[PDB]
RNA sequence: CGAGUGGCUUGCUACCUCGAUGUCGGUUCCCUCCAUCCUGCCCGUGCAGAAGCGGGCAAGGGUGAGGUUGUUCGCCUAUUA
RNA sequence: AGCCUGUGUACCAGGAGGGGAACAACCCAGAGAUAGGUUAAGGUCCCCAAGUGUGGAUUAAGUGUAAUCCUCUGAAGGUGGUCUCGAGCCCUAGACAGCCGGGAGGUGAGCUUAGAAGCAGCUACCCUCUAAGAAAAGCGUAACAGCUUACCGGCCGAGGUU
């Protein structure tokens, strides 16, 4: 099998060994690409996944790599953005931005901050009880969205009385 | 073969006598 | 007790009642089941084929049975549709309940022999195999592992 | 510290079951060998089933003991020990005139052993022995 | 109703010892197993909370003092995570 | 039951030597001494004599590398893990999936019921427009609304489904 993915005229890509590298006006993402026999190559305008075998779970690997690259040029031209809201019932929740981690203050009534350290070149921008976390990297900005969402997690009480917390509103 | 595509084929050459690809069918008579 | 006990058929047959007094009653209710009064006049007839030669007594008989005509009414108590068991238990069984001194066992039950191939159930629906479900749930109360065959019925 | 070697070989990406039973033949024949750069050699299989292995390993032992090594260095080491008779004298000569080395103390580059090399594009099942010593607590040194 | 795992009970067998492998219970002192009672981390709930019930990972540590009885077991009391 | 008790046979007992990690009866083998050679069972990555042998395929579990067995467990049941072979049906007159749009009126059918309007229960289930559209397959409402399946059209482009 052989998959030819076109690069947009926005981008370029360059790729030694397993590494590839994807540069756009938006940023630069670079992944490895490694699986048993197949081979990832930059042929001018397009990248080329290919391998001589196609049992089941090459093919698995070959159209998640093509998803791979594909999300790679998106997120180095329009980018990643996921869109989040933070909510309350008693407690004032404060959400705020303090140097590479969100901090979350006050989570129903608490006196210790909660925290997360934001993943990459993630940016995590909030506007009231609105939130955007958004980059060119998917895998770091998707993680970055969640971890704010899990680090709202609760397992001791009902949750579907004790609702407060931070959820993604808007996925890519 | 399916023959209600067939009579759709028929239908509408009468009604140009008088889906897409069924159209652009009957326009090919 | 366990299956492990009276499962195999390695013992001679055991089957005359001239010579063998107080055999327990059989727990198996009926044979026939569903349309006695018709006659096999249906479209489909699927079969539960034992798939190794065994003993089934008739404690296993009479579960596999219910678990599965309980269930053929997802037809109706009065459906429209005949199932039939066909093999007995023949074969008398015994316990030693002294130690190995004058062990030949006292009767404690029957079974039936089936060979590996043979169909013990047999039931007959129109374009209706909710059967297929109602044996699925009775060769999970017998001993083999089973096959489960659809005779007349090219309407797949 | 000098190891007058007959042979360099060269651990990087081989198997090292492969290697050891050949380093093995060769020093019972006589020759004096040199193990290079055994932090980077590689074992096939699931990290998580191997690892379990040698830490049960590590945990095995009593009074009477049993010594199992950690580093890279010594893991291989045993691992030649276990393909020759070292309690004969014959064993324990060739053995002794065997060494493995973290890295590589010599100028030259060791040589590579026939059908010993793995191809890290076709395989992601494998381990480095230098993984397997850091899961087992070992300080990397190298 | 069906299929199993363990080798703590009981039974079976009679392989081992009758030129003897010192009994039950207790005690003291050491190691271990997990099928987990508590503790950690979790899932479900007929989960509002609190208190629970059930389940998963898990053997690091803990699992105590007493009244009757030679008792093992077990019954009972007050403490206890 | 490494149980008890028959039977036919070969073996141990009273049978070496080779193999089986060890091991009375499993495999080869029945054996004067000494010597050269070739095989048997079994084995040829190392320990360990002989292949890191050849053509091809499967397995990712260290499954497995365990003839036989007290000794080598692993079962009923289950598996869109993966490989191979077959049959039927659909498909460039564009299939399967997804996304977008349409899902219309007589009409909120009649009946019962304050009520009931696709959807409490009962009966029926007709015809119009049309390229589609149930007298409504599933939610939802006090009953409506709302959200969707069926059904049609578009985008897409190659196999799909049982
Ligand atoms: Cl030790
Ligand atoms: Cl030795
Ligand atoms: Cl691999
Ligand atoms: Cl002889
Ligand atoms: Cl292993
Ligand atoms: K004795
Ligand atoms: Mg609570
Ligand atoms: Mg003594
Ligand atoms: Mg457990
Ligand atoms: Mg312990
Ligand atoms: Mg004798
Ligand atoms: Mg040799
Ligand atoms: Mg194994
Ligand atoms: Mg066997
Ligand atoms: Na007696
Ligand atoms: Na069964
Ligand atoms: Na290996
Ligand atoms: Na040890
Ligand atoms: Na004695
Ligand atoms: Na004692
Ligand atoms: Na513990
Ligand atoms: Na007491
Ligand atoms: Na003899
Ligand atoms: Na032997
Ligand atoms: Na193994």
């Amino acid at each position: 099998p052989r998959v030819e993915l076109e690069i947009p005229e926005d981008v370029d890509a360059e790729q030694d060994h397993l590494d590839i590298t994807v540069e756009g006006d938006n940023g630069s993402v670079t992944r490895r690409l490694w699986y048993p026999d197949i081979d990832v190559s930059v042929d001018g305008d397009t990248v080329v996944i290919e391998s001589d075998e196609d049992n089941a779970k090459t093919m698995s690997t070959i159209g998640t790599f093509q998803s791979h690259i594909e999300n790679m040029f998106h997120g180095v031209t329009e980018g990643w953005e996921y869109g989040m809201e933070v909510f309350y019932s008693h407690f004032p929740m404060q959400v705020n931005v303090e140097g590479d981690e969100v901090v979350i203050e006050n989570f129903l009534g608490e006196k210790a901050p909660r925290r997360t350290t934001i993943h990459g070149d993630t940016d995590v921008e909030i506007d009231g009880e609105e939130l955007t976390v958004s980059g060119p990297d998917i895998e770091a900005v998707g993680q970055t969205a969640a971890d704010i969402e899990q680090l709202t997690r609760i397992n001791d009480k009902d949750v579907r009385v004790f609702q407060d917390g931070v959820y993604i509103t808007r996925k890519p | 073969i399916p023959e209600w595509k067939q009579e759709e084929v028929d239908a509408i050459v009468e009604m140009i006598e008088s889906r897409n690809t069924l159209l652009e069918r009957a326009l090919d008579d | 007790k366990p299956g492990a006990m009276y499962r195999n058929s390695s013992k001679p047959a055991y089957t005359r009642r001239e010579y063998i007094s107080g055999i327990p009653g059989k727990k198996i209710a009926q044979f026939d089941m569903g349309n006695n009064g018709a006659g096999p006049t249906y479209p489909a007839q699927v079969e539960l084929v034992v798939e190794k030669p065994v003993q089934i007594r008739h404690n296993a008989l009479e579960a596999a049975r219910v678990a599965a005509n309980r269930y053929v009414q997802n037809s109706g108590a009065a459906a429209n549709y005949k199932f039939r068991i066909r093999k007995f238990p023949f074969h008398v069984i015994r316990e030693n309940k002294d130690g190995m001194r004058a062990p030949f066992g006292k009767p404690v039950g029957t079974a039936a022999r089936v060979h590996g191939a043979n169909h013990i159930f047999i039931a007959w629906v129109n374009p209706d195999p909710n059967v297929e479900e109602a044996w699925r749930r009775a060769k999970m109360k017998v001993t083999p592992t089973i096959n489960i065959d659809s005779s007349p019925a090219g309407n797949a | 510290a000098e190891f007058d070697a007959d042979v360099i070989v060269d651990a990087r990406d081989c198997i090292m079951g492969r290697v050891a039973s050949q380093v093995a033949e060769q020093a019972l024949d006589g020759e004096t060998v040199a193990v290079v750069n055994a932090e980077r050699a590689v074992i096939t299989g699931r990290e998580e089933q191997i690892v379990e292995k040698y830490e049960k390993r590590v945990d095995i032992g009593n009074d009477n003991g049993y010594f199992y090594p950690k580093r890279p260095d010594g893991i291989f080491k045993r691992t030649i020990r276990g393909m020759l008779p070292h309690k004969k004298q014959r064993g324990r000569e060739a053995f002794e005139s065997v060494r493995v080395y973290l890295g590589n103390p010599y100028d030259e580059d060791g040589e590579v052993l026939d059908g010993t090399s793995l191809d890290r594009l076709s395989n992601i099942k494998f381990v480095t022995l230098g993984e397997i010593s850091e899961t087992l607590g070992a300080n990397k040194t190298w």
